[PDB]
RNA sequence: UAAUCUAACCAUAAACUAUGCCGACUAGGGAUCGGGUGGUGUUUUUUUAAUGACCCACUCGGCACCUUACGAGAAAUCAAAGU
């Protein structure tokens, strides 16, 4: 039964952008859904979104541009050290100059360039390109 | 001589189109092999495999000859066709013409930093046909091409200097292998990278700027 | 794509679609491109001016083409009251 | 961006409701549901005529935006249309096609019937799809006369009609043929009615 | 870049290739060694540098 | 026991397409004609070729052709009154100057808000 | 939310097999079986309101069936054998 909420909150997106739609409807929301979304929004991959609430756990309605190829989740959230980001990043990402893998790290959820110049590390969460 | 009988052909016979990219921007269909020859005079072929093949008509075993011919530049344009025929030297020359007809570009990018020309692929790509998969991967300088010899010879004529391959599936029917490396190139223009994010306005076709010309009588 | 010095080094930049922002390659042989005619104050047509729409290969095959025309055209004032957002 | 002379004339719609062209078929498909005003208690659905005219001036704004007026092709294979296409293409200049379409006539340039148009106008794309399907290979936009049982694949700007009556198939060619000339400058004033009788475009057999 | 192992082990590898004369003096950048070739060492042997400098009439007289 | 081969059949309709005003429903005249406008090797082949063109040519005086025919270009352009009626079938004068419509379709015209002389009737089912 | 409910027979049915099974999402089409909400529509008649049957439209749940295929597959084929 329903085990991960984020894992099918990103399966609902690219399943309805392979068919070229413009908006999707997510259910339920989460504190870690929104911050995964807020890092695909300061880089341009999605548009804007709204949070319903209905007193249980809200839904979300997202607006998609044209620019996502794939966004995903990595399901045992393993434990990335600090010398081992660049082996995760040479395998998941299509080329060396774009795309991002994001991490839950002791100073917030962030992408993998942003974690380099703050000099932190944590557990993996997903990717986006 | 050459009579153009298709209305693209009159436009290029009169010399209203100087590069092949106007065929590619508005994605125009091409059906006369003389158009490419004046457009790309440096084109150049090799033959990959020639195999006799057999059909038991009337229990009379008539021989055909299948040929696999790749044509290609050494800048970014390739082509590939296959033709069976009754005689050997007809199957080669008929095999060239379909390969001249199917020419596609290739986006050639970098590995890492930005010094000088592009050598390797832009991203990673993959095409599958039949049961074979073939996947192409960017490489640093000095790498060269690591592939099988039948696939290394293809990528010379598209002019990629360094690339990394990895192929799955039954790779020992070469008509199907080359038809997978072909798909895995031609997708390179089609992956929307972030520098292609900006907006441009639509241009207008040559097939109605010069509309009075290239019209039948 | 451009080098250290600055010049563009592609072959040539390709055409984005206009309904779904995809990219239209050199073998998308159902990729329609359509012009309409501007109008004059007397009610005639200028012979040289256009408004241009580019539609991909696959918004047509599913059948979602004409609605994507009415959505696109009505933003440019060509029509009025034939398409509606809140369906 | 089209002035009040382009609005719907109350005299014009008096023809259409007289011509019984506002009665769709009894089974809508899922793509043409914007075009339905309301259902009748009998079982039929009423097309929105103010929509079917608003997407009528658009086609003429495409037909008038072509350089050579012989690059339009207009096709029918039903009996009810194949007079109306001829008098359309008569005094406009399109290359008409009536009766049978021969297969492989937009590809295969070794045929004698080979053509390379700029538009295609079809009537009934259910029983006509050979011209639809072949135009998909060679970048040819298309315009249809759609009913509510019409497979609207590959089809751009789509005039909603009634493809069952005999007046209603003919009349939409006539109003299209009236409008395309006004845009060219070949007429004089929008407000004057057309001198030709619209019954000319019909079909009759003894 | 600006990583102190790149700067100490880089500027020594560059410095050794010029000191024998394989890298060109204008190609002192680290990406330029990745396109070095195999005869750029073959042209520095004594068998080759004595024939070019005019002492033997052929490469087998060296 | 006698049907005509395609090389009679094909060339008989090529000759009818290039010299149609010159031809004639009598066989004995245009027997003397095909030697002028074409090259026939034998003599019996000429007699067969001109035999079926005249049999083809009297079809033209009853119906249309499977070649091209400028009666389409002119006499079917005389068919622009196949029957043009002097008063139209789409005339409201046949309906006493008032349009007879269903109930709720009158709300369609009231939706776009126009002033038409229409009447309304009752509907069953 | 996880210890493993006459008889016996001989195989004499190409004897169709890499389906915790639960969960999310992704195109159409009409028939039928249960439960519910609607309706100026019918008609047994109490009356063309209603009980009453019908009829129409929606709705949640069922075993099946016909289309196509963007997709998947070595192919036959498959609304999952897809993502």
């Amino acid at each position: 039964t329903r085990s991960s909420v984020l894992a099918d909150a990103l399966n609902a997106i690219n399943n309805a952008e392979k068919t070229g739609k413009r908006q999707v409807l997510i259910r339920p929301s989460s504190k870690v859904i929104i911050k995964f979304l807020q890092v695909m929004q300061k880089h341009g991959y999605i548009g804007e979104f709204e949070y319903i609430d209905d007193h249980r756990s809200g839904k979300i309605v997202v607006q998609l541009n044209g620019r996502l190829n794939k966004c995903g989740v990595i399901s045992p959230r393993f434990n990335v050290k600090i010398g081992d980001i660049e082996k995760w990043t040479a395998n998941l990402l299509p080329a060396r100059q774009f795309g991002y893998v994001i991490l839950t790290t002791s100073a917030g959820i962030m992408d993998h360039e942003e974690a380099r110049r703050k000099h932190v590390s944590g557990k993996i969460l997903g990717f986006v390109y | 001589g050459w009579v153009p009988v298709t209305k693209l052909g009159r436009l290029v016979k009169a010399g209203k189109i100087t590069t092949i990219e106007e065929i590619f921007l508005h994605s125009l269909p091409v059906k006369e092999f003389q158009i490419i020859d004046t457009l790309l005079p440096g084109l150049q072929d090799e033959v990959m495999n020639i195999k006799p093949v057999q059909k038991q008509t009337r229990a009379g075993q008539r021989t055909r000859f299948k040929a696999v011919v790749v044509v290609g530049d050494s800048n970014g344009h390739v082509g590939l066709g296959i033709k069976t025929a009754k005689e050997v030297a007809g199957a080669i020359r008929a095999g060239i013409i379909i390969a001249k007809l199917s020419v596609i570009p290739i986006r050639r990018g970098y590995w890492g930093t930005n010094l000088g020309q592009p050598h390797s692929l832009a991203t990673k790509t993959t095409g599958k046909c039949g049961s074979v998969t073939v996947r192409l991967i960017p490489a640093p300088r000095g790498s060269g091409i690591v592939a099988s010899p039948a696939v290394k010879k293809l990528l010379q004529l598209a002019g990629v200097e360094d690339v990394y391959t990895q192929s799955n599936g039954k790779t020992r029917t070469l008509e199907n292998t080359l038809k997978a490396a072909f798909v895995a190139i031609g997708n390179t223009y089609g992956f929307l990278t972030p520098n292609l994010w900006a907006e441009q306005p639509l241009p207008v076709s040559p097939l109605d700027i010069y509309s009075d010309e290239a019209s039948a009588q | 794509m451009e080098n250290d010095k600055g010049q563009l080094v592609e072959l040539y930049v390709p055409r984005k679609c206009s309904a779904t922002n995809r990219i239209i390659k050199a073998d998308d042989h159902a990729s329609v491109q359509i012009n309409v005619a501007k109008v004059d104050e007397e009610g005639r047509a200028i012979p040289g001016e256009y408004v241009t729409y580019a539609l991909s290969g696959y918004v047509r095959s599913r059948g979602e083409s004409d609605d994507s025309l009415n959505r696109l055209a009505q933003n440019d004032g060509l029509l009025k009251n034939v398409w509606s957002y809140s369906r | 961006s089209l002035p009040a002379t382009f609005d719907l004339t109350p005299e014009d719609a008096q023809l259409l409701l007289a011509a019984n062209t506002h009665l769709g078929a009894r089974n809508v498909q899922v793509h043409q549901e914007p075009y339905v005003f309301n259902a009748r208690p009998d079982g039929v659905h009423v097309i929105n005529v103010g929509k079917t005219w608003e997407k009528l001036v658009l086609a003429a704004r495409i037909i008038a935006a072509i350089p050579n007026p012989e690059d339009v092709v207009a096709i029918s294979s039903r009996t009810f249309g194949q007079r109306a296409v001829l008098k359309f293409a008569a005094h406009t200049g399109a290359t008409p096609i009536a009766g049978r379409f021969t297969p492989g006539s937009f590809t295969n340039y070794i045929t004698r019937s080979f053509k390379e148009p700029r538009l295609v106008i079809v009537t009934d794309p259910r029983s006509d799809a050979q011209a639809i399907k072949e135009a998909s290979y060679v970048n040819i936009p298309v315009i249809a006369l759609t009913d509510l049982d019409s497979p609207s694949e590959f089809v751009d700007v789509a005039i909603p009609c009634n493809n069952r009556g005999k007046h209603s198939i003919g009349l939409i060619w006539y109003l299209l043929a009236r409008e395309v000339l006004r845009l060219r400058g070949a007429l004089v004033d929008r407000t004057q009615p057309w001198s030709i009788m619209p019954d000319l475009y019909f079909y009759r057999f003894p | 870049e600006k990583d102190p192992k790149r700067l100490f082990e880089g500027n020594a590898l560059i410095r050794r290739l010029v000191r024998v004369g394989v890298l060109s003096e204008d190609k002192k950048k680290l990406d330029y060694v990745l396109a070095l070739k195999v005869e750029d060492f073959l042209e520095r042997r004594l068998q080759t540098q004595v024939y070019k400098l005019g002492l033997a009439k052929s490469v087998h007289h060296a | 026991g006698r049907v005509r081969t395609k090389t009679v059949k094909r060339a008989s309709k090529a000759l009818i397409e290039r010299y149609y005003p010159k031809l004639t429903l009598d066989f004995q005249t245009n027997k003397r004609l095909c030697d002028e406008i074409a090259t026939i090797q034998s003599k019996r082949l000429r007699n067969k070729i001109a035999g079926y063109t005249t049999h083809l040519m009297k079809r033209i005086q009853k119906g249309p052709v499977r070649g091209i025919s400028f009666k389409l270009q002119e006499e079917e352009r005389e068919r622009k009154d196949q029957y043009v009626p002097e008063v139209s079938a789409l005339d409201l004068s046949r309906s006493n100057g008032v349009l007879n419509v269903d109930n709720q379709t009158s709300d369609l015209v009231k939706s776009l808000g126009l002033k038409l002389p229409l009447s309304v009737i009752n509907v069953s089912a």
